[PDB]
């Protein structure tokens, strides 16, 4: 579904723990339901 | 985030004063048209 990139150059890579940062809600953020990244698992 | 959120009318009429605002800063107080004006006048002189 949503994956992960770099800036200057297209791969799409798994969304992990090392791509991403936690951030306060936003209204413009994509509520995504159905396949949750494992970051944002419980 | 809440504060942009919560804000946001403010924000907007703060910037679209501030941009309506620069119309008149094209007098001799201001120290840019005052370069302008120099660069100008010593163009001319340079003629003269
Ligand atoms: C995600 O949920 C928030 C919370 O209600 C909402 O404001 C926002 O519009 C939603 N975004 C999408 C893309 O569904």
């Amino acid at each position: 579904e949503w994956y992960y990139t770099g800036s200057s150059y297209y791969n799409p890579e798994p969304i992990s723990m090392a791509n991403t940062r936690y951030v306060s809600q936003d209204t413009k953020f994509e509520n995504l339901t159905t396949n949750i990244p494992p970051p944002l698992l419980n | 985030q809440q504060v942009l959120s919560e804000n946001q009318k403010q924000i907007d009429k703060k910037f679209n004063q501030a941009l309506n605002a620069m119309q008149t800063g094209f007098t001799t107080t201001n120290l840019a048209f005052s370069k302008v004006q120099d660069a100008v006048n010593a163009n001319a002189q340079a003629l003269a």
